[PDB]
């Protein structure tokens, strides 16, 4: 059975190296028409380098000068560097094979995540969305300012789950934000309890925050 | 670098139906070998892509029959005889033949709805945020489809575009309507020269924009 | 006219 597996830092400064590996099984890049190539894509699919069995290498010609490719088929391995990280190579990196014989990325890895940031960690504020005076009552919860990611939000500990979305986090200064809504019946709010709970464990963080009326 | 141009960008189909989407390269994919290496890829949310097609049209095993790839040159064709729901997902072409190898910019197959007007909320900064010394106007644009829609912030009835950023969900699971988040974020002293706040979505199941608005003394 | 390598 064909696997691929990449592995990496998960976070780096802006202008630090990015160093990948990307380690196989059940191949070996020594057999002859094997090829291993790396994709990435960032905050579609970006195709970025590719080596051969015989050492052959291939670049994308924009990102070229930031790009160095290599393997040791020994240790069944194969490296990419990227120099200069900035923002912009925060992705999931891919690994892929292609043969001669088989000539299409039939086998992928399931991806490293990767964010350069110069952040460091924070936890979230975390703001209660509740209607001003100008049926359905749509409730929130802002969560702001946190890094690194990922954040977690429930409403009433999970028990409220009907009408609620999360919406994806956004980057504002380095730092990450995101609302929830949730929506439920008048007589349900204010008569019963709200609460928002949100969970940013690289922080440490579990916090509840009640709605209530401004 | 060669160009990989899919139409539609969006595909909304009901469970069922025929599917096609176009792929025109801004160069021929014929390499010198004779060969025309044009593949089609799926990516499902959480998962790696995986492939569906090699050499335009031959399908890689394992890859239902109701998968094929037609074309040469630069025009190809990736046709779903009947959509089936594990079929929805982003479907890119790619090029091998050139380099740098390219992807078109992926085409996401998803689910036809009836038209649904968005449910638009409109939120004060917290007096929680303001003590902090910051101020965040949120708005929430829930349940509508399609997807399309388009969001307006005025302060004292001017124009603001400036602190904007916007977020979606993914397609609703149970109705297949589109969500959307607005945030207006302003410096407290900003915040504080200034009175209305309006959030305004305009869609296409009403002339009219939908208006929510505050006063921040109110 | 960089073409990529398939043999």
């Amino acid at each position: 059975q064909v696997t691929l597996k990449e592995s990496g830092p998960g976070i780096l400064k802006p202008s630090q190296t990015l160093s990948l590996t990307c380690s196989f099984s059940g191949f070996s890049l020594s057999t002859s028409g094997m090829s291993v190539g790396w994709i990435r894509q960032p905050s579609g699919l970006e195709w970025l380098a590719h080596i051969w069995w015989d050492d052959d290498k291939y670049y994308n010609p924009s990102l070229k000068s930031r790009l160095t490719i290599s393997k040791d088929t020994s240790r069944n391995q194969v490296f990419l560097k990227i120099t200069s990280v900035d923002t912009a190579d925060t992705a999931t990196y891919y690994c892929a094979r292609r043969t001669t014989t088989a000539d299409y990325f039939a086998y992928w890895g399931q991806g490293t995540t990767l964010t350069v940031s110069s952040a460091k960690t924070t936890p979230p504020s975390v703001y209660p969305l509740a209607p001003g005076s100008a049926s359905m009552v749509t409730l929130g919860c802002l969560v702001k300012g946190y890094f690194p990611e990922p954040v977690t939000v429930t409403w009433n500990s999970g028990s409220l789950s009907s009408g609620v979305h999360t919406f994806p986090a956004v980057l504002q200064s380095d730092l990450y934000t995101l609302s929830s809504s949730v929506t439920v019946p008048s007589s349900t709010w204010p008569s019963e309890t709200v609460t928002c709970n949100v969970a940013h464990p690289a922080s440490s963080t579990k916090v509840d925050k009640k709605i209530v009326p401004r | 670098d060669v160009l990989m141009t899919q139409t539609p960008l969006s595909l909304p189909v009901s469970l069922g139906d025929q599917a096609s989407i176009s792929c025109r390269s801004s160069q021929s994919i014929v390499h010198s070998n004779g060969n025309t290496y044009l593949e089609w890829y799926l990516q499902k949310p959480g998962q790696s892509p995986k492939l569906l097609i090699y050499k335009v049209s031959n399908r890689f095993s394992g890859v239902p029959d109701r998968f094929s790839g037609s074309g040469s040159g630069t025009d190809f064709t990736l046709k779903i005889s009947r959509v089936e729901a594990e079929d929805l997902g982003i479907y890119y072409c790619f090029q091998s033949s050139h380099v740098p190898l390219t992807f078109g910019a992926g085409t996401k197959l998803e689910l036809k709805g009836a038209d649904a007007a968005p449910t638009v909320s409109i939120f004060p900064p917290s007096s929680e945020q303001l003590t902090s010394g910051g101020a965040s106007v949120v708005c929430f644009l829930n349940n509508f489809y399609p997807k399309d829609i388009n969001v307006k912030w005025k302060i004292d009835g001017s124009e603001r575009q400036n602190g904007v950023l916007n977020s979606w969900t993914d397609q609703d699971s149970k109705d297949s309507t589109y969500s959307m988040s607005s945030t207006l974020t302003l410096t407290k002293d900003e915040y504080e020269r200034h009175n209305s706040y309006t959030c305004e979505a305009t869609h296409k199941t009403s002339t009219s924009p939908i208006v929510k608005s505050f006063n921040r003394n109110e | 006219d960089a073409e990529f390598r398939h043999d």
